[PDB]
């Protein structure tokens, strides 16, 4: 696949047929969005509320 | 020789899931005369007292008044009247008891209170308030347990409702409980339980111990695992 | 621009798969995981129990959340649980609403 095509966000399935599956074929998708991350601001907030989720 | 209809508490409205009107005559002397009748809106009187209980320690007469009618005929305005014809009274009087037109409804948001911290360094007893405030109609009813278990009528101690200073509509209630310092140190969790009106279904319950009662110090062990966690 | 993986309601948890643009020059773009985390601090042990003892421990496995232990109560869901009422002497069970705002009958 072309360089700057990966580098926008488009997702790419390699589905592949195999005879030992449930449903006989098994789809696996990928995309930047699925690839390595190196920033994580978990803002893992603490409070009193604690019923209501967000 | 006074005799006073009370109006249909709501805990015998939704837990028995019947209407009683007491309309009980005490302090006169015992002559069996009453001709209780609880005379409705309309001509016809729905029942008449039953099961009189007179047998007392103070031996004073005491005819207690009932009437079986359907919550929804409650709910419609329809008014019913005792009228006690005992020799003692110098005169028949009607007792006109009717539901209040026009209340709105508003949801009993119920707060329960942790006792004071200087209350618990006194080291003689801790007093636990459950707080119902914000509620429409008046009439409310409040109770209490430990770990599942009601406690006694007597332990808890309830106060009549009052306006709300802020919402004229609504109203407020304030219930206390009180235990010893150990008990509350032990961290036996206390519940306290609302029935109104108002409610979805009509009960909420809050409890609180000695770790969520405006407690001094939150122990928390957050730990996460497999931070990337592609999917 | 962002990605909801997940957004379990018993573990609070938002990780979104953002893809952040690096600079005004691509083929360095950053992907970034935000796992944006509301611990309740308060709710009990077995939150549908309001007997139960405190948290003051919260496992947040991702693993298992992107594929139960509950712990915050979701906005739709009703949690509730019978209680014991004395009125007479009569013990009566019935149901409570240990988040009335979300319980209207709807
Ligand atoms: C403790 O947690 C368990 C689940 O881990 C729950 O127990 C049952 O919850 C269902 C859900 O409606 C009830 O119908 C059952 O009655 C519960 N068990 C029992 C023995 O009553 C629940 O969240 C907690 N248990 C209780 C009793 O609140
Ligand atoms: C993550 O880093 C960026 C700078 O690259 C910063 O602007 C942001 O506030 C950080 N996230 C936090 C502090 O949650
Ligand atoms: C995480 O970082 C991004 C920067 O790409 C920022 O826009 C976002 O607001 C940050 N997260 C939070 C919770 O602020
Ligand atoms: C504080 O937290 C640590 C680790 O989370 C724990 O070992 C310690 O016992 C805690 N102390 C108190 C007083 O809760
Ligand atoms: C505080 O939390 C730590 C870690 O979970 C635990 O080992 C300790 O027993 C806790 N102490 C109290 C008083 O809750």
């Amino acid at each position: 696949v072309s360089e700057e095509e990966w580098n926008t966000g488009e997702t790419y399935t390699c589905v592949v047929a195999h005879e030992a599956l449930p449903n006989r074929v098994t789809e696996r998708t990928v995309d930047k969005s699925t690839g390595k991350p190196t920033l994580y601001n978990v803002s893992l907030v603490m409070s009193d509320t604690a019923g209501t989720c967000y | 020789i006074r005799v006073f209809a009370i109006p249909p508490s709501f805990a015998s409205i939704f837990l028995t899931k019947s209407t009683k009107l007491t309309c009980l005559v005490t302090d006169l002397t015992t002559y069996d005369s009453v001709t209780i009748s609880w005379t409705r809106q309309n001509g016809e009187a729905v029942k008449t007292h039953t099961n009189i209980s007179e047998s007392h320690p103070n031996a004073t007469f005491s005819a207690v008044g009932e009437a079986s009618i359907c919550e929804d005929d409650w709910n419609s305005g329809e008014r019913f009247t005792c009228t006690v014809t005992h020799t003692d009274l110098p005169s028949p009087l009607k007792q006109t008891i009717s539901r209040p037109k026009g209340v709105a409804l508003h949801r009993p948001d119920v707060y329960l209170l942790p006792p004071a911290r200087e209350q618990l360094n006194l080291r003689e007893s801790a007093t636990i308030t459950c707080l119902v405030t914000g509620f429409s109609p008046a009439d409310v009813f409040v109770q209490w347990m430990q770990r599942g278990q009601p406690l006694s009528p007597e332990k808890y101690v309830t106060s009549a409702p009052m306006p709300e200073p802020q919402a004229p509509g609504r109203y407020f209630a304030h219930s206390i409980l009180t235990v010893s310092e150990e008990e509350w140190n032990t961290g036996e969790t206390y519940t306290c339980v609302v029935a109104h009106e108002a409610l979805p279904n009509r009960v909420t319950e809050r409890t609180v111990d000695k770790s969520t009662g405006k407690p001094t110090l939150y122990n928390v062990s957050l730990v996460m695992s497999d931070t990337a966690g592609t999917c | 621009e962002r990605i909801v993986l997940v957004d379990n309601k018993c573990k609070c948890a938002r990780i979104t798969s953002r893809i952040i643009r690096s600079s005004e020059d691509p083929n360095e773009d950053i992907v970034e995981r935000n796992i944006r985390i509301i611990v309740p601090l308060n709710n009990r042990e077995n939150i549908s129990d309001p007997t139960s003892p405190l948290r003051t421990r919260f496992v947040y496995h991702l693993s298992d959340l992107c594929k139960e232990t509950c712990y915050t109560y979701d906005r739709n869901k009703c949690y509730t649980a019978v209680v014991p009422l004395v009125y007479g002497g009569e013990t009566k069970m019935v149901e409570t609403a240990l988040t009335p705002d979300a319980c209207y009958p709807d």
